[PDB]
């Protein structure tokens, strides 16, 4: 009864599509049909309640099933769910509804959800980013470059004072934003009200001594939902203009809460990922990141980390500017070699800053520039702070080797094939910039 | 061998590079002709180069494909007010932003 090879869904229905790794000699229609229902009704046997409803009507119904590419143990089940199994502008019950109970199922030694297709629709009912990318540069007056930001470190022991010194050094120096680690909340050795008080009286004073608007990503992810807008409400009352949310730790009813808030009150929010790798790593069983991007564009968030790219191999990196373009664009179309397995349209629902962070320097600045393109957030934690004439010299690197790339870009240079070249003609002008390549050149005995 | 970091006022994107020269600021001006953005001059006095609205310099120059009357125009700005800042934008009707902006004269 849920499979159901020969239904054509709506557009309105909400698609997803599983990696089934099933228990050898389980019938492939027969474990997509478990799934359909397990994640819609939950059942295969009748009671009696269930003859007073429309069953033709209540159910996943599982489509389609593919081979997977190269992995004979598992296949593809396309499965599709009507608009109103769901409650509306709720990622909560959408994720609830799909991943509550099916990942337990027995039958299959593991279960992965690859993507889901979100009707226009359905996404016209969430709130979606409280600003996205176009509003946030006019907001910032920030164009024609990616922007840069850094996470203080060390990330325990630091006053509140001293955290503000670091972020101070670092604005002055060319950056656009400082960030919050994801584990600072309130601690003893740093209680928030302080930190926000210090870091906004920083960022104060880094914008008024260089004339380019700053922010500090003001970590509001806290216990309960009270203690979270009590402190976005501050960071507000204070005049910081951006504030950041751990979403899938903090969780997803607060994150969609609290994106709302920063829609009605005029504050950027930047999205930290951690705990994804919890839940997206193992390539057989969990959720893959693409789904938990789309959730976050659903959900809200101005910024999302998103991953490198320049981290992976070559041939490795097609995943990764897929969910890049799902975050940021109004249409993707389907393109197995880059893993979007529907169609998804956006429509008029503004996309999300794609954030590169994790063990990037000024040398990858070429490659940076040339995959992410202008609308992304290059974060430079070690690469700045690392510098051997400290965080505002650091800092000016960066700004420098950025604004060279993209001049270069412009210019219509191969900026990678170009990246050494262009990199130490500017470095013949930045002292900074100089001694920045020096500090993080490979060395290869 | 340590060197003090020097603060001064910043302009936004190049302003970390040397200031442009008339090559330079055509390239500039070439690039953003070729994604199909239509370039546009402002000034302002230098205090208050944050304002989010500068005077604009005429009209933006929708269709125009020659790079040399741009320039012209620039350098028409800088004459007309030359204590200003004057800035190049390139405005994206699709997006709804610009696709560049820069500060080519920082002002006195």
């Amino acid at each position: 009864t849920y499979w159901m090879p020969e239904y054509t869904p709506l557009d309105s229905d909400i698609l997803a599509c599983f990696k089934i790794t099933p228990q050898p000699g389980v019938d492939r229609e027969e474990a997509a049909a478990a799934v359909a229902a397990e994640s819609s009704t939950g059942t295969w046997t009748t009671v009696w309640t269930d003859l007073l409803t429309d069953m033709d009507y209540y159910k996943g119904r599982a489509y389609r099933i593919e081979d997977v590419p190269g992995d004979d143990a598992a296949f593809y089940a396309f499965i599709a769910y009507p608009i109103d199994l769901f409650e509306e502008g709720s990622v909560v019950n959408v994720f609830t509804s799909l991943v509550g109970n099916v990942f337990g199922f027995k039958a299959v030694r593991g279960l992965r959800l690859e993507d889901v297709r979100f009707p226009l629709a359905y996404v016209k009912t969430c709130g979606g980013p409280p600003h996205g990318i176009q509003v946030e540069r006019d907001k910032m007056n920030k164009y024609g470059r990616p922007l840069l930001g850094c996470t203080i470190k060390p990330k325990l022991g630091l006053s509140a004072k001293n955290y503000g010194r670091a972020v101070y050094e670092c604005l002055r120096g060319g950056l656009d934003f400082t960030k919050d680690d994801e584990n600072i909340n309130s601690q003893p050795f740093m209680r928030w009200r302080d930190r926000f008080l210090f870091v906004q009286d920083a960022t104060e004073t880094a914008e008024a001594q260089t004339g380019e608007r700053k922010g500090h990503y003001l970590n509001v992810t806290a216990p309960t939902p009270e203690e979270m807008y009590k402190r976005a409400e501050f960071a507000k009352e204070i005049g910081a203009p951006i504030i950041m949310h751990d979403y899938i730790t903090g969780g997803f009813t607060a994150n969609t809460g609290l994106a709302k808030w920063c829609q009605d009150n005029g504050v950027l929010l930047h999205i930290h990922r951690a705990m994804h790798a919890v839940i997206d790593r193992n390539p057989n069983h969990g959720i893959h990141f693409r789904v938990l991007t789309k959730i976050l564009r659903l959900s809200g968030g101005d910024h999302l980390h998103t991953g490198t790219v320049v981290g992976k191999l070559e041939g490795d990196r097609a995943s990764t500017l897929g969910w890049i373009d799902l975050l940021r664009e109004s249409f993707i179309p389907e393109d197995r070699s880059r893993g979007i397995f529907f169609d998804q349209d956006w429509g008029s629902m503004p996309g999300v800053f794609a954030v590169a962070s994790g063990g990037i320097h000024v040398w990858h600045m070429p490659a940076l520039v040339n995959i992410f393109g202008d609308d992304s957030v290059l974060q430079f934690g070690g690469g700045t702070l690392g510098h051997p004439w400290g965080n505002a010299a650091g800092a000016a690197a960066n700004r420098v080797a950025l604004e060279a790339c993209v001049e270069a870009r412009n210019q219509g240079r191969d900026i990678e094939k170009e990246g050494k070249e262009i990199l130490t003609a500017a470095a013949q002008h930045s002292p900074e910039l100089k001694i920045a390549m020096e500090t993080w050149k490979e060395i290869k005995f | 061998e340590m060197q003090d970091y020097k603060q001064s006022l910043k302009y936004e994107t190049f302003s970390y590079l040397p200031p442009m020269n008339a090559e330079r600021i055509r390239a500039q001006i070439k690039y953003a002709i070729a994604q199909g953005w239509s370039p546009g001059i402002e000034h302002v006095e230098v205090k208050n180069s944050m304002n989010q609205y500068w005077y604009m310099w005429k009209l933006p120059f929708f269709g125009e494909q020659n790079v040399d009357n741009v320039l012209a125009e620039i350098e028409a700005c800088r004459s007309a007010y030359p204590t200003h800042q004057v800035k190049l934008v390139a405005y994206d009707n699709y997006a709804q932003s610009l696709g560049l902006a820069f500060v080519v004269y920082r002002g006195n």
